[PDB]
């Protein structure tokens, strides 16, 4: 189990860094696609927050929890809505991201996108 | 000890100890009194320890906030400056060193944190905290970061905790109200939550300390730091083009840094009190002495009126004074020590994910306003059934096991800790001594695994104190009266019942059979 923990930590750091090939290699070697750090942040959380589209899609293909909530109440869709990542939000939705999930301030991805001027993203979210 | 005819001085490692040493050798040149400046580690903790037993420096330098508790413990000598001296410094800096109406230290200089930024990396510093995640994303793409500051010392996170409503002790009338603590209110939670989000989203690293944050900024790796005037000298020596400005706002309100008055108290145990007075009043607290220190590491805005000319002609002093006025000056009450230790734990634990913000802040509020499990040894804590129910307070301390010494107190969190029950009542008929060996083995086994045991009873007064004394007496081979004074010094309300005292007394005879 100790080796699986190492893989997980590298995966979190690779998803954070946007290192696509590294993430694939770690997926092939068996990394927990839902590895968590002490804040309950997943590699999907990090890829969505940091704009790594390709990585987002790999994690979801591999079975990432699309509605994972970190220790703080943030879901990947909350984090992607923060920066207006149309491409990332689209695949999160394709994979069943929950448009009604609330963050620690009670706000949904639609609320987050309106609060940041991502109004293109808001027209999309508004119909759901 | 402390030798007659010499001065020893302690000052923090971030202050201008070399420039102070230069004032000290002037003193030596003129008087032949050797002056030794030292900057020990954990100086604020170390000084009460050494000074309690009559050792330590002759003069100690710290911000005023620790000095009320130093005086309260009989560690400080009252200072008696002439009225013509008291007039050379700003009236309000004297107030900060006044405790129960006695002057207990010499004020030197007023300190407040500021936002320092690299003008090449970030021509226009942000006005708000809320902007900083977006800047860090921009900067990370060029291989820099937006902000690094010391996350191991709560002083550096306080301006953000307090911006929306955090406070230490509320100031009612003309006294501080030591039960009115604002550590877990809506404001403090908002601020700490924002700092935790910054970390969990990888904008800061919880391991950052003073030296890492100074290296990063002073090597151009990070665009902003949070620091006081003492730090400016190392940036000058570096190749960084920097500015010192207003701390950013949070939820539209300014950051409220705790403002510190650097102060020099005289050890109550020093046989050189007059020598200290002469050194401090006529060598250090002069324009020439303060300038020798200030050239080494800036003091900030010096308490000395005559410097309002030279100072405020510096924009970084202006920036310090602007952040200072947006802040509150620290109280000097003896409770500041417990308050800082409680907020330090909350910040480190929230910043590490060991505790949520709400659990971390709640634990610190209780410890600051009311108290909590008392440390006996690093792996061994003593407390009440109330504490045994506050999972946030056990977690804050890193408790892994509890000894529940009672017949009616539930084991609240059997999932999360190892429990040893000692089901005795606190009366003259209970044979608690039947459990001494059992309990010592439990403590020892938990310790040998690096854990921490919390021993409690109903009150934390008689049954659990009795177990804790039995551990000390057998583990270190000490008499009952020695063990009792050690614990009583740490938890002043312990009072084993008369039958428990006798059982410990008999257990003393068995453990020290000569
Ligand atoms: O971190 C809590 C700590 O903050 C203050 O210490 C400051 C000090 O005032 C400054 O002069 C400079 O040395 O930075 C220190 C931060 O480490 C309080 O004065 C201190 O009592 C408290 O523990």
């Amino acid at each position: 189990h100790h080796h699986g923990s190492d893989l997980g930590k590298k995966l979190l750091e690779a998803a954070h860094a946007g290192q696509d090939d590294e993430v694939r290699i770690l997926m092939a070697n068996g990394a927990d696609v839902n590895a968590m750090d002490n804040f309950g942040v997943t590699p999907l959380h990090l890829a969505a927050y940091w704009g790594h589209f390709e990585i987002v899609e790999v994690l979801l293909k591999y079975g990432a929890d699309v509605n994972a909530s970190d220790a703080t109440g943030d879901t990947p869709l909350h984090l992607a809505a923060k920066w207006g990542y149309l491409g990332i939000v689209e695949v999160l939705l394709k994979y069943g991201a929950d448009v009604n999930a609330q963050d620690k301030f009670g706000k949904t991805a639609f609320d987050i996108s309106i609060d940041n001027g991502n109004e293109d993203l808001a027209e999309i979210l508004q119909k759901l | 000890k402390i030798e007659e005819g010499k001065l020893v001085i302690w000052i923090n490692g971030d202050k201008g100890y070399n420039g102070l040493a230069e004032v000290g050798k002037k003193f030596e040149k003129d008087t032949g009194i050797k002056v030794t400046v030292e900057h020990p580690d954990k100086l604020e903790e170390k000084f009460p320890q050494v000074a309690a037993t009559g050792d330590g420096p002759d003069i100690i330098f710290w911000a005023h906030d620790r000095f009320g508790g130093y005086a309260q413990s009989g560690l400080l000598a009252e200072i008696t400056p002439a009225a013509a001296f008291q007039d050379k410094l700003y009236p309000f800096t004297w107030d900060a060193v006044r405790y129960n109406g006695k002057l207990i230290a010499y004020p030197i200089a007023v300190e407040a944190l500021s936002l320092i930024y690299n003008k090449d990396l970030l021509p226009n510093p942000p006005k708000t905290w809320e902007e900083i995640p977006a800047l860090d994303k921009e900067l990370k793409a060029k291989g820099k970061s937006a902000l690094m500051f010391n996350l191991q010392e709560p002083y550096f996170t306080w301006p953000l905790i307090a911006a929306d409503g955090g406070y230490a002790f509320k100031y009612a009338a003309g006294k501080y109200d030591i039960k009115d603590v604002g550590v877990d209110n809506a404001g403090a939670k908002a601020g700490l939550t924002f700092l935790v989000d910054l970390i969990k989203n990888k904008h800061m690293n919880a391991d950052t300390d003073y030296s890492i944050a100074e290296a990063a900024f002073n090597k151009g790796e990070t665009a902003m730091t949070i620091n006081g005037p003492w730090a400016w000298s190392n940036i000058d020596t570096s190749a960084v083009n920097y500015g010192v400005t207003v701390l950013p706002t949070f939820k539209g309100q300014p950051s409220k840094p705790f403002v510190g008055v650097l102060s020099a108290g005289i050890n109550a145990a020093s046989p050189n009190k007059e020598l200290a007075k002469e050194f401090l009043e006529n060598y250090l607290l002069t324009d020439e002495g303060l300038e020798a220190v200030n050239k080494d590491k800036p003091l900030g805005a010096v308490a000395l009126k005559s410097y309002e000319e030279e100072l405020a002609k510096d924009p970084r002093i202006a920036a310090t004074m602007e952040n200072a006025q947006k802040g509150e000056i620290m109280p000097n009450i003896p409770q500041m020590s417990a308050f800082w230790y409680a907020v330090r734990t909350a910040v480190i634990n929230a910043a590490s994910g060991r505790q949520t913000v709400d659990a971390a802040l709640a634990a610190a509020q209780t410890n600051a306003a009311a108290g909590g499990p008392v440390e006996i040894l690093p792996f061994l804590y003593l407390g009440s059934a109330y504490h045994a129910s506050r999972k946030d307070m056990l977690d804050a301390l890193g408790i892994t096991a509890l000894i529940n010494v009672s017949a009616n107190c539930p084991n609240h969190f059997e999932g999360h800790y190892q429990y040893k029950s000692i089901p005795v009542e606190d009366n003259h008929k209970a044979d608690i001594s039947s459990w001494f060996n059992e309990a010592i083995d439990f403590i020892d086994s938990i310790k040998n695994a690096g854990g921490r045991v919390f021993v409690h009873s109903q009150a934390g007064i008689s049954r659990s104190a009795t177990i804790c004394l039995a551990y000390l007496m057998r583990t270190n081979r000490v008499k009952l009266d020695e063990a009792f004074e050690f614990v009583k010094q740490r938890r002043s309300i312990i009072s084993p019942n008369f039958s428990f005292m006798g059982q410990l007394l008999q257990f003393e005879s068995q453990v020290l059979a000569h």
